[PDB]
């Protein structure tokens, strides 16, 4: 049972992190930065979730 | 003008866990959370000050850790600066019955600053000159068995201030237990802070009395606790012992 | 494929779409004054630069193109086409003139003159600045003696902070007492604006915005209208320049006087408070779920 | 002058919005120049409009 | 031209009194950074183009 409940918290977690970016909710970044910009943030937070 | 009346002894007390604030200004409920900053080591050593009707001026290391239990309100305010002369700038945080004065000007601040006031509170025993500034601000008092604790630090051109009030029975040092102390003002005042000192007030000279203590902040990293109310409770120091450095790396 | 077999198959999920939208934004009617700041008769020398506070005010970022014959602007955390949009607890505007060679030294990590004895950003800037020639006026003829820089210092300057003494700085052993030359210099040097120098020589205006994000009351932000608040339904939100979409309920959280957030475990958004009624609010996702196909063979 | 930075996918503004709007996954060159000794004439050139 | 320099201190900051050039333009390196590094022999060309 414990394997299970601690790798579920661990994947949910995971999710604040910022893996080298500008920050961890993707529409501060929408609402911040221009296109050519946004793309190059939010690839890095789409690798380090997959 | 400037006179010398004050002499000021000095005994040691530990400080059994005080001087914890809250890091941000975010709502958290039932999580524990890691932060990273400035804060007061666990089980350290702080100076207790006697101020008897000489004193020299402390240094400022990193930030302060002032508290004080005297209810006769004859404390009030603090002076910071670098070389406390009309040669450079320094503040002035300075406390009355309706208001508060911040300034930063271009002092020249005399050996034992103080306050006397007569039947009016003047101010002509502190410094000489006041000229080459340009940052004022005045906002609500800040002094209202009482303990009133303080802290102050200087990062990246900002003066920020914490305090908290605890309604504590008689005792012959700090007490024990856990109280997080809530944010006032961060200061945009972008100058050089070195030592620092305390102003009294005194009645016309009339005898009076102060006990206040002093300690440093270092930078540590701490494990604070949010009860199911948003409210810190406990707190853990992670570079105290090996037992505490278990306890930080399991979470 | 186009033949399907006997079984149960997982295909894509529901979800329940949104209604209309909300805005809200605070009581703020009256502009900035940033025309005080632009077009002003004097500018302070880069050793005592000028710092301005700017609160409580609607912020119309695209009136700066009217304002002076600047290009673009350079910014750093940010982009120029969105500061509209965006709510800010205060704005500031560091101005000064230095040099046009030097100009490229106001940013995070440059070190030189400035940037180390003179004037020093952080390494976290958000924000951007506005560079522009200034020939006709600071070069009025033979040369200026009005803006003045230091030359050189003990140590290194930090983030923000200023230098205003005016001493004598030693170079040998002995102490100066005064000015008495090859130990002794006056570390305050003029240069002087010839209208005849070189393009990297000419003299420039310089002025910085720095921005900090929202952890107190937003106080300066751009127009935009505000509709009213539409609970219990799934509804796209903007809240101060957040946006997300989700339900929006009543709340009995104890938010603290100086707090104006919440976060869950991973650090999002949970509760908010509204900023024109200092009320509490929820913030959940509009239902969803998974959807499967019980079917036997196509055959 | 100052508006030529509008002219690029995703500038939004006056120009970009109401006088030419160029697609988000544009390719090309987009070139400009000063043009002042044919164009500006005293007492201001009027014939051009946005 | 081509003059091969060696076997002196190589102080990268008084080149702005010299000419008027706004900025570098690097590529391994960066201009701030030049007054530390060590080199085994620096090669400076020089020409006059459009
Ligand atoms: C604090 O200083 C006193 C000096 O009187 C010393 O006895 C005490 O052990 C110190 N506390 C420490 C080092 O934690
Ligand atoms: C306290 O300070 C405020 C602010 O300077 C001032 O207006 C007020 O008169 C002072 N009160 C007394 C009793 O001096
Ligand atoms: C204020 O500063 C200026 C130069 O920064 C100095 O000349 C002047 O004497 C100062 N004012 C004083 C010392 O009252
Ligand atoms: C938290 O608030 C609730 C509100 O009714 C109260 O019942 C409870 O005692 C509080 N808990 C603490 C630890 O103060
Ligand atoms: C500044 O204000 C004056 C008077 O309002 C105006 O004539 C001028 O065009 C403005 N701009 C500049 C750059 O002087
Ligand atoms: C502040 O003053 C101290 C003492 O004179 C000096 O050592 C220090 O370098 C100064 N601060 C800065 C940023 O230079
Ligand atoms: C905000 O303004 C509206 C009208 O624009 C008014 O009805 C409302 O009472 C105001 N709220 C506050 C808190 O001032
Ligand atoms: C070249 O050297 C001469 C003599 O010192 C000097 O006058 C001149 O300004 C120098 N040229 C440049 C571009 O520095």
């Amino acid at each position: 049972v414990n394997h299970n409940a601690q790798a579920l918290n661990t994947l949910v977690k995971q999710l604040s992190s910022k893996f080298g970016a500008i920050s961890s909710v993707l529409n501060d970044i929408f609402s911040r930065l221009d296109p050519p910009e946004a793309e190059v943030q939010i690839d890095r937070l789409i690798t380090g979730r997959l | 003008q400037c006179v010398n009346l004050i002499t000021r002894t000095q005994s040691y007390t530990n400080s059994f866990t005080r001087g914890v604030y809250y890091p941000d200004k975010v709502f958290r409920s039932s999580v524990l959370h890691s932060t990273q900053d400035l804060f007061l080591p666990f089980f350290s050593n702080v100076t207790w000050f006697h101020a008897i009707h000489d004193n020299p001026v402390l240094p400022f290391n990193d930030g302060v850790y002032f508290a004080s239990t005297e209810k006769s309100n004859i404390i009030r305010g603090w002076i910071f600066g670098t070389t406390l002369d009309s040669k450079t700038q320094s503040l002035l945080i300075v406390n009355n019955a309706t208001n508060v004065v911040i300034k930063v000007c271009e002092f020249q601040f005399c050996n034992d600053p103080f306050l006397d006031v007569y039947y009016m509170e003047s101010e002509l025993r502190v410094y000489s000159s006041a000229n080459n500034c340009t940052f004022e601000y005045v906002s609500q008092p800040f002094l209202m068995k009482n303990l009133r604790e303080f802290v102050f630090k200087n990062i990246d051109g900002y003066f920020k201030i914490y305090s908290k009030h605890t309604p504590v029975n008689l005792g012959r040092d700090l007490p024990q237990g856990f109280s997080a102390l809530e944010p006032l003002v961060d200061l945009p005042i972008g100058i050089n802070i070195t030592r620092f000192q305390t102003l009294l007030a005194l009645h016309r000279w009339t005898a009076g009395a102060a006990a206040y203590y002093v300690g440093y902040l270092q930078p540590r990293t701490f494990l604070l606790k949010y009860n199911e109310n948003g409210t810190i409770t406990d707190a853990v120091d992670c570079a105290l012992d090996p037992l505490s450095e278990t306890k930080c790396t399991l979470k | 494929s186009f033949t399907v077999e006997k079984g149960i198959y997982q295909t894509s999920n529901f979800r329940v779409q949104p209604t209309e939208s909300i805005v809200r934004f605070p009581n703020i009617t009256n502009l900035c004054p940033f025309h005080e700041v632009f077009n002003a008769t004097r500018f302070a020398s880069v050793y005592a630069w000028n710092r301005k506070r700017i609160s409580n005010c609607v912020a119309d970022y695209s009136v700066l193109y009217n304002f002076a014959p600047f290009f673009a602007f350079k910014c750093y955390g940010v982009s120029p086409t969105k500061l509209n949009d965006l709510c800010f607890t205060n704005v500031y505007a560091d101005s000064f003139v230095i040099r046009g060679n030097e100009v490229s030294q106001i940013a995070p990590g440059q070190t030189g003159n400035i940037a180390d004895y003179n004037y020093k950003l952080p390494d976290d800037f958000t924000g951007c600045v506005i560079a522009w020639n200034s020939n006709k006026l600071d070069s009025k003829v033979s040369g200026n003696y009005n803006y003045l820089y230091r030359l050189f210092r003990k140590s290194k300057l930090k983030p923000f902070e200023r230098d205003i003494s005016t001493e004598i700085y030693q170079a040998g052993n002995k102490p100066c007492n005064g000015v008495a030359g090859f130990n002794c210099y006056f570390p305050l040097q003029s240069y002087g604006f010839r209208p005849t120098y070189g393009v990297g020589h000419q003299p420039y205006r310089v002025v910085v915005l720095s921005f900090e994000l929202l952890h107190a009351p937003a106080t300066v932000c751009g127009p935009k209208k505000s509709t009213n608040l539409v609970k219990n339904k799934c509804v796209n939100f903007n809240f101060n320049g957040l946006t997300g979409t989700g339900v929006l309920t009543e709340s009995n959280k104890k938010f603290l006087p100086f707090q104006q957030f919440g976060r869950d475990i991973a650090d999002t958004t949970d509760a908010v408070r509204d900023p024109q009624t200092l009320e509490i609010l929820d913030i959940t996702p509009c239902s969803f779920g998974g959807v499967s196909v019980i079917t036997p063979g196509t055959n």
